[PDB]
């Protein structure tokens, strides 16, 4: 069981892993246009951290986009394959992600949430009330009136997972 | 992160 950053380097190996992850995303996010998931996952700005089982099988992951100069990143997609849910993987992934973000000098995590989703990120430490100056993400992260923008502060020396 | 309830 590994949580590795999956590089989109045009190799058969990584490409396959990214595709498997993309398929888990669409199967688990039915309201999301599959081609839209494809677009983001493989674009120049996004990165993915995968939950790798037996160093070959993808069972989950999180797609995100860092805004390095601004020191914040947006979570695009998060998911664990159906037959592997409710085993603590999703929470362990999020913790590995925060630790990686802390190491990447990222100060805040932002993500849009709807319905149930909101409850999930609240349990993952995200809040509706932001402490990050609005004008900081304005212009970088699209402002949708239809979704709840949530944020998680990444303190420089709090221990998240490992 | 499009979500419509469910999600186990
Ligand atoms: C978690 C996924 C993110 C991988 O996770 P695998 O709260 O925590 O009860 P890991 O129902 O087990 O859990 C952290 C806990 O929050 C639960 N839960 C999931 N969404 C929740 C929400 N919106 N509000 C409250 N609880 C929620 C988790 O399932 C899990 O169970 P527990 O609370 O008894 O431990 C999962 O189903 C998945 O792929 N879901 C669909 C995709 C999705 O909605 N992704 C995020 C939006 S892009």
């Amino acid at each position: 069981l590994d949580f590795d950053i999956l590089t989109n380097d045009g190799t058969h190996r990584n490409m396959k892993l990214l595709i498997d992850l993309k398929n888990i995303f669409s199967r688990q996010l039915p309201k999301m246009p599959k081609e839209y998931i494809v677009k983001l996952v493989f674009d120049r700005h996004h990165e993915s951290m995968v939950i790798l089982k037996n160093k070959q099988k993808v069972i989950g992951g999180i797609c995100f986009r860092q805004y390095k100069p601004q020191r914040f990143a947006e979570v695009a997609f998060l998911a664990v394959t159906a037959n592997e849910q409710v085993r603590g993987y999703g929470t362990r992934l999020m913790n590995k992600f925060k630790d990686h973000m802390q190491k990447q000098n990222i100060e805040y995590l932002l993500t849009y949430a709807d319905n149930f989703a909101i409850g999930y990120f609240k349990k993952q430490g995200f809040t509706k009330e932001h402490r990050m100056p609005q004008e900081k993400w304005k212009g970088y992260i699209k402002d949708y009136d239809g979704g709840t923008l949530m944020e998680c502060y990444i303190h420089p020396y709090v221990d998240y997972g490992r | 992160k499009g979500l419509g309830k469910g999600g186990a």
